[PDB]
């Protein structure tokens, strides 16, 4: 029903962290979804997954914001996540 | 100074508006000019970006050169670049227009399409990707926040 | 999502609500709160010429009933 | 253009908007192929075919390595072959869609490019997986095929193949029956069997008019 | 007086634009950017060449269905006097003798655009 | 206290065009399986802004061949117009109260082709002239038919004032009463706006941009501004005269939102019909408005003169 | 063996002209068009989140370059120039010499990376895997010259890489 889908979405807004949380990743990756804590790299860097969406959506990096020297709270880019990582985050594996 | 965070303040909000709004001229040349078409399918969205294709150069703001620029048509790229009404930006995408490419030693190929216009952003590959091709307009976006054009006015 | 679509969607209503609601509320700030009267025909339009001459202050809206028959 | 389809330069003289001739004007992607071709070795002078015709790249690498072979008297292993006509076969898909959406957008509906750019894109993960290119493979050789298929591809070629008849039945329901695409479509461009034959048509540009070749 | 102050105020509002338009911007204009468009090469003839138009038929018969339009716009208004009939009958008369015309034109091939 | 009134029909007119755009961006993305603009803002909502300002800082060009006065004046008259079109419409009170208010947005309709022909034209390049050519032969089909069918339909109103459409549809709908008229209504709507399937003066894949492919920055903006515009005007004269909202005097918001949200219902059923068909030949479409839409539309028109009389069903008004 | 196409005839009998009417006159297909549209619009779109998700590829993909080395840190190039000969662009160039301690290394290994055609040929040629194409792709540069790589910038990449490269390269050697 659509109370389910309410309800998806406030436990969506609960499982961030709280408001504030949810409106930083809302605002630095214009996605709110939750998924499984993968791993933590030494960069700052966070890597989900979650199986349930389609091929291409079940694996997503939250990036670092604060990465060698530079501000990446708004800077981002693909070339920061480290080898190993992007082996993981690309499908070419499917250990991480 | 009061004038320089005022400058400071509007030039953040104009290279917003140019970086959020960037329209490529619909023009591909070659091979390159599929993994353009790829990077505008649903699966890449460009559109999602604020990156939308206009046929007439006067309504464009980036012209991607995707593909081989022959001698014969290096004075239409050249015409229709010079169309282009500023900002305008450049991005060589690909072997055969960053330098020549396979034909690079070819008596009708021009050896890189940055003998004809400026160019802002190469991207390699023969074809890049169509991650690569968005990568390379998401560094674009970034070059145009960098840009301080108020700020060096007031300074003058 | 397609509920994504909704937010901008929301926002043209919005815009679009202003128009009505706030030529209603001119009209009824204006009118003395009682509707713009329409003369679409010179009878009408009598009506109230008629009314802005017998209120006494130069408004037709403002209305004189049964308590100026002494 | 958007719809001169790349580097065409069609000078038209038009009587209003009647076409009372078209002149095309090519070789603005003329890059010389042939004589770098005739510097190289066969091999190196293989992902020419590629860059050829790049929405038919394993096709055309299939044509010169039959000629190639040909000329050297040998025969690609029975697996080759097989792979070889498959990726063909996914290549043709590859081809007839990208025909099919640009002919559709160039008429005006630009709905279905979208809806079959999806096929291509798992296509273009298919030819990834078996050579690491998305585009020009270089896959097929002059003997057989450079690398074997990895471990897993045929299942996601079947669990591909077995959805894409339902998106062909979404595209022919946008179109087929459509009477604004048939008034753009039917009768334009009506070309004869006979004149089609001397004028040296291939193709569905014969099989449109009746004749009955396929090679 | 009210339609006239819109139609001053949706004027000026427009015109303000494109003074913005004009002056806000930094231009650099130069001749190889103000030349016509035509793809990428240059135009052969003048776009001030004769254009021929292949409805001329259809664009001069509009002018008499145009007027017939006119004619037949003050129906709400006719349809409330007391001699109903005559005027329904002279309603109908006039459209009837439109669709004749259109149906003339039509048969002799009038609404054929020339090749 | 009139120019506050002014204000607050122009202001919000140009806040929802600038919206549609991203609306008809987002419709059109996931009718295409993508999203459409969602990073400019959350769910894209700052994409309009972005794009007025890039457009009003980039460089106007005035082009060498062009007839300067005619270049500058066209796009003016096109939102000039476009906005003026919203002040008889009641919504449920109009900013002007007309007796003849169909026939006011008859002939201001009529004279918006202008600005497509005048630009076309005074650009001075071919294919802003065949963009021109095709707004002519778009009028010369679609006039007359929109016409008749305007007073086919009127004929059961009694007059041609707009807010008098609210008193005749208080218990049912017009459309139950004339469907055939308001589906031709509809599809001349469609050929008036220039809208797909019937964009011949723009024709993107076959005249690069038509009329207006000489146009940058600012003035292109008032050309897209004035279209958007006329979508949204169009579709709310169709919400009133076929989908009559109940108005009450003491509660007229009750009308605005649901005359609102019909229209809303209109435009996007129209970004619905652009995602869904191929372009018309332009002499395809006068063909289909002058031997399909014609005849039968003056069949209508003696049909819904002689049904009144036949019924004893003529409207109040003189 | 052949089919064709467009060779059928319609019903003429009262039921199917007056279905066909009734096609006509109330647009049944262009609904049916309009109903494929909309049955679209409540899918859930192929879009994917870059740069935060990226698109799958494979341990037999070729992007930028890398010289790699042997577990011990010495290079693995011997200059033997099958690569350069190999390159159907003309991309690499090679210059060796004796080392100090008389091995036979490379002093200059250019590629011209807008040369290059990214075919993986020269890593097909190398008999110690020595130069090989690695996985990254977002490698754009904002001038011409950042793209001339010498032999500092590949054994850099190939440093950089190799945790990556060498995982890719042990998925993969079985098939070559
Ligand atoms: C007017 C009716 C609008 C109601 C509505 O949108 O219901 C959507 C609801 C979900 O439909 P769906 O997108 O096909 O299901 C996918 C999952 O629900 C996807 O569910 P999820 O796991 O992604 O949860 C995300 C969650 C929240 O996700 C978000 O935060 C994005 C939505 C915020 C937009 C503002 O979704 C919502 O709660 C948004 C629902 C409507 C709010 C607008 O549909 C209905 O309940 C049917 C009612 C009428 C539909 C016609
Ligand atoms: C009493 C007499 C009335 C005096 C008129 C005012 C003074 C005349 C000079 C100014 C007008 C044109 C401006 C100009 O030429 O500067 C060029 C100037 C520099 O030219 P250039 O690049 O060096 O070389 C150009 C070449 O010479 C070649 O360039 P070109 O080929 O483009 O030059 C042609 C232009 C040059 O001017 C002339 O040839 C002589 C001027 C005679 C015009 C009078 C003709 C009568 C038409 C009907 C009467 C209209 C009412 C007038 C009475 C108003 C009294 C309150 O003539 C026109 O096109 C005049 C058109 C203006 C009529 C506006 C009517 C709007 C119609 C909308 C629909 C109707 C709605 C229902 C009612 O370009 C600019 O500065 C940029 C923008 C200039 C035009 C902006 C918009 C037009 C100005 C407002 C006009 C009146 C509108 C109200
Ligand atoms: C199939 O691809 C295509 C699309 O799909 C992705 C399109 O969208 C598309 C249409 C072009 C789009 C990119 C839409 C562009 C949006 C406009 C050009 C921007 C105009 C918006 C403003 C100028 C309106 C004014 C903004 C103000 C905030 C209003 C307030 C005014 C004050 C006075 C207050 C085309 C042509 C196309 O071809
Ligand atoms: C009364 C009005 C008069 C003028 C009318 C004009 C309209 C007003 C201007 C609208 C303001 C909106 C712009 C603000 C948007 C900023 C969004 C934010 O996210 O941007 C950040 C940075 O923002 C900019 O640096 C600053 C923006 C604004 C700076 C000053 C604004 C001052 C405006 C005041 C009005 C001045 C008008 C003067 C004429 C009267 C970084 O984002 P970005 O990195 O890109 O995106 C990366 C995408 N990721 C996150 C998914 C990876
Ligand atoms: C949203 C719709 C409503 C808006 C409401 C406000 C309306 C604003 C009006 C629209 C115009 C906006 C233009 C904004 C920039 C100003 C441009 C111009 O006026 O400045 C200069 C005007 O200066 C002239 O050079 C001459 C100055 C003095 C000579 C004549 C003026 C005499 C007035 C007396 C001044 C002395 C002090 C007065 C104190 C009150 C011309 O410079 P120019 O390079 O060409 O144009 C390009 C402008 N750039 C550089 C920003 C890109
Ligand atoms: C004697 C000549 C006959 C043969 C020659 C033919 C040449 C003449 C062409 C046709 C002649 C008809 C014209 C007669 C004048 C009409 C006026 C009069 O007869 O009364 C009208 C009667 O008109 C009726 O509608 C019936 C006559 C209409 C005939 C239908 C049109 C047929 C004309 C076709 C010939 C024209 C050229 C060819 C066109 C196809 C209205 O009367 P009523 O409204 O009570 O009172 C009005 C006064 N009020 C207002 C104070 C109350
Ligand atoms: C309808 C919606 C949009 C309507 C338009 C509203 C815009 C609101 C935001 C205004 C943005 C501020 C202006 C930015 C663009 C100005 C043009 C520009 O970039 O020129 C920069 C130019 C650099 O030139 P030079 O360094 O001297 O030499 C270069 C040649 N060698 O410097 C300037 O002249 C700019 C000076 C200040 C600009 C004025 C800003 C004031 C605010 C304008 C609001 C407009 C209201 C009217
Ligand atoms: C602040 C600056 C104010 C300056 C005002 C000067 C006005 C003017 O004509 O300038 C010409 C100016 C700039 O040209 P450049 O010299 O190339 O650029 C200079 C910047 N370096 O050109 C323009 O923008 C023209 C502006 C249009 C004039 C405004 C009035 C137009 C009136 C149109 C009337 C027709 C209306 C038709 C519709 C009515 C029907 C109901
Ligand atoms: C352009 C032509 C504009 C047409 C304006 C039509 C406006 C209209 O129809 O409203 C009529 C309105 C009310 O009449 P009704 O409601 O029907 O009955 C009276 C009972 N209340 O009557 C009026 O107010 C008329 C006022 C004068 C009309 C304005 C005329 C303006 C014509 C253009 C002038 C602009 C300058 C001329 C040059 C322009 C281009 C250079
Ligand atoms: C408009 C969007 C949906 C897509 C389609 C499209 C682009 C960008 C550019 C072009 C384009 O389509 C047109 C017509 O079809 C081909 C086909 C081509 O080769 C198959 C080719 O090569 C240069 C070029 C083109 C045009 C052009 O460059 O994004
Ligand atoms: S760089 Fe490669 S893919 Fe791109 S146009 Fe040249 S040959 Fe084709
Ligand atoms: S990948 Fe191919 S083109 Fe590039 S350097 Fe190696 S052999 Fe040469
Ligand atoms: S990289 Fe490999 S093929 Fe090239 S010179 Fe060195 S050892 Fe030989």
């Amino acid at each position: 029903e659509l109370v389910q889908v309410l309800r998806r979405g406030l436990q969506q807004v609960s499982g961030h962290g709280g408001l504030r949380g949810y409106l930083r990743v809302l605002f630095r990756a214009n996605d709110v979804r939750v998924g499984t804590l993968v791993g933590e790299d030494k960069y700052g860097n966070k890597y989900y997954e979650d199986n349930k969406q389609f091929f291409g959506r079940h694996r997503w990096v939250i990036y670092t914001t604060e990465m060698n020297g530079r501000d990446t709270f708004w800077d981002v880019d693909g070339s920061m996540v480290p080898p190993e990582w992007h082996r993981w985050l690309h499908c070419m594996t499917d250990d991480p | 100074s009061r004038g320089e965070y005022v400058v400071a303040k509007l030039d953040d909000l104009v290279n917003w508006a140019r970086r959020s709004s960037l329209w490529p001229m619909t023009f591909g040349l070659a091979c390159c000019a599929v993994e353009m078409m790829h990077m505008a399918a649903p699966r890449y969205d460009m559109d999602r970006f604020g990156v939308v294709f206009r046929a007439s150069p006067r309504q464009s703001d980036v012209m991607i050169v995707a593909g081989t620029l022959t001698n014969k048509m290096a004075p239409a790229l050249r015409k229709v670049y010079d169309q282009m009404p500023e900002p305008r930006y450049v991005v060589s995408m690909g072997s055969c227009a960053n330098g020549g490419g396979y034909y690079h030693y070819s008596y009708s190929v021009v050896r890189g399409c940055d003998r004809i216009v400026p160019v802002d952003i190469y991207v390699p590959g023969c074809p890049p990707t169509a991650e690569a091709l968005l990568y390379g307009i998401l560094q674009l976006q970034r070059k145009i926040k960098r840009e301080k054009r108020l700020r060096i006015w007031y300074r003058r | 999502m397609w509920f994504e679509i909704l937010p901008g969607i929301a926002v043209m209503a919005a815009c679009l609500f202003i128009p009505g609601m706030a030529t209603a509320h001119i009209h009824k700030f204006t009118n003395g709160g009682k509707e713009k009267r329409v003369a679409h025909f010179s009878y009408q339009w009598n009506l109230m010429e008629r009314d802005r001459r017998i209120s006494g202050v130069n408004r037709y809206h403002v209305t004189k009933g049964l308590e100026n028959i002494d | 253009h958007p719809a001169a389809h790349g580097v065409l330069r069609l000078v038209m003289e038009l009587s209003g908007e009647m076409v009372r001739k078209c002149d095309p004007h090519i070789g603005l992607l003329h890059r010389g192929t042939e004589k770098l071709i005739e510097y190289k070795t066969y091999l190196q002078a293989l992902p020419y075919f590629d860059r050829l015709d790049y929405v038919s790249m394993m096709c055309n690498e299939q044509a010169y390595s039959l000629a190639v072979e040909k000329l050297l008297n040998i025969q690609p292993p029975p697996r080759a072959q097989w792979i070889r006509v498959l990726f063909g076969e996914i290549t043709r898909l590859l081809n007839h869609i990208m025909a099919v959406t640009t002919h559709a957008l160039d008429i005006g509906a630009m709905t279905p490019f979208f809806w079959m750019f999806e096929e291509r894109e798992k296509m273009f993960e298919f030819y990834e997986r078996v050579s690491g290119a998305r585009m020009h493979a270089a896959y097929i050789r002059p003997g057989g095929v450079h690398q074997d298929l990895p471990l897993g591809l045929l299942d996601d070629i079947y669990e591909f193949s077995k959805n894409f008849s339902f998106r062909i039945d979404e595209l022919e329901e946008m179109l087929t029956n459509n009477r604004i695409w048939r008034n753009r479509t039917v009768d334009i461009g009506v070309v004869t069997a006979e004149d089609a034959l001397n004028y040296g048509f291939s193709g569905v540009m014969l099989r449109g008019s009746g004749i009955q070749w396929d090679l | 007086m009210n339609i006239m102050l819109t139609l001053l105020t949706n004027v000026t509002l427009a015109s303000l634009l494109v003074l913005i338009a004009f002056w806000l911007p930094q231009l650099n204009a130069y001749s190889e950017k103000t030349s016509p468009y035509e793809c990428g090469f240059d135009p052969m003839g003048s776009a001030r060449l004769p254009f021929s138009m292949k409805f001329f038929l259809v664009a001069i018969t509009f002018l008499l269905f145009d007027l017939e339009i006119a004619l037949l716009l003050p129906l709400p208004w006719a349809s409330q006097t007391n001699n109903l009939k005559t005027m329904l009958t002279m309603a109908l008369f006039l459209l009837i003798l439109l669709a004749a015309s259109l149906a003339y034109e039509w048969t002799q091939k009038g609404l054929e655009w020339a090749e | 206290m009139f120019m506050i009134n002014i204000l607050s029909l122009i202001i919000p007119i140009l806040l929802a065009v600038a919206f549609l755009t991203l609306v008809e961006r987002k419709v059109l993305g996931y009718m295409q399986l993508r999203k459409g603009p969602n990073v400019v803002g959350p769910y894209g909502l700052l994409q309009p802004i972005a794009d007025a300002l890039k457009l009003f800082t980039k460089e106007p060009l005035r082009p060498a061949t062009s007839s300067i006065s005619m270049f500058i004046i066209a796009p003016i008259l096109a939102l000039s117009l476009a906005l003026t079109m919203w002040v008889p419409l009641p919504m449920p009170y109009p900013l002007i109260n007309m007796n003849l208010g169909v026939l006011f947005m008859l002939a201001m309709s009529s004279l918006a082709v202008y600005s497509i022909l005048w630009s076309g034209w005074a650009s001075n390049s071919k294919y802003a002239l065949i963009g021109a050519l095709r707004a002519v032969a778009q009028t010369i089909s679609y006039e007359v038919t929109l016409a008749i069918i305007l007073l086919s339909v009127l004929l059961m109103n009694g007059s041609y004032t707009l807010s008098t459409l609210i008193t005749t549809q208080e218990h049912i709908w017009m459309i139950f009463t004339s469907w055939p008229l308001a589906m031709m209504w509809f599809i001349s709507t469609l050929a008036e706006t220039n809208r797909a399937p019937f964009d011949l003066t723009e024709g993107e894949s076959e005249l690069v941009s038509g009329f207006n492919v000489e146009y940058a920055a600012g003035p292109f903006a008032m050309f897209f501004m004035a279209e958007y515009a006329n979508i949204i005007m169009m579709n709310a004269f169709t919400a009133i005269l076929f989908l009559g909202a109940s108005h009450d005097p003491h509660t007229p918001e009750l009308y605005t939102i649901n005359f609102v949200l019909k229209t809303l219902a209109l435009t996007i059923t129209f970004l619905w019909i652009r995602a869904s068909y191929p372009r018309f030949r332009y002499d395809q479409l006068m063909h289909l408005l002058w031997k399909s839409f014609l005849p039968l539309t003056l069949a209508l028109c003696m049909w819904h003169i002689s049904l009144p009389i036949m019924t004893a069903s003529i409207p109040p008004q003189s | 063996t052949y089919k064709f196409v467009n060779m059928r005839e319609p019903s003429m009998d009262m039921k199917s002209v007056t279905d066909r009417a009734a096609q006509t006159l109330l647009w049944t297909e262009l609904v049916r068009g309009l109903g494929m549209t909309l049955s679209y619009l409540f899918r859930e779109p192929a879009t994917i989140n870059y740069p935060f998700e990226k698109g799958p590829l494979s341990p037999r993909f070729r992007g930028e370059h890398a010289l790699r080395r042997y577990p011990s840190g010495e290079e693995r190039c011997i200059a033997c120039k099958l690569c350069e000969a190999v390159c159907p662009a003309q991309a690499i160039t090679i210059e060796a010499e004796p080392r100090a301690d008389g091995s036979r290394r490379t002093t200059r290994y250019d590629i011209d990376m807008t040369k290059c055609i990214y075919c993986g040929f020269c890593q097909e040629a190398c008999p110690v895997d020595a130069i090989v194409e690695g996985p990254n792709f977002e490698f754009s540069t904002e001038t011409h010259e950042e793209l001339l790589y010498n032999k500092e910038k590949l054994l850099n990449n190939g440093d950089k890489w190799e945790a990556e490269i060498a995982a890719n390269i042990q998925a993969d050697y079985l098939y070559r």
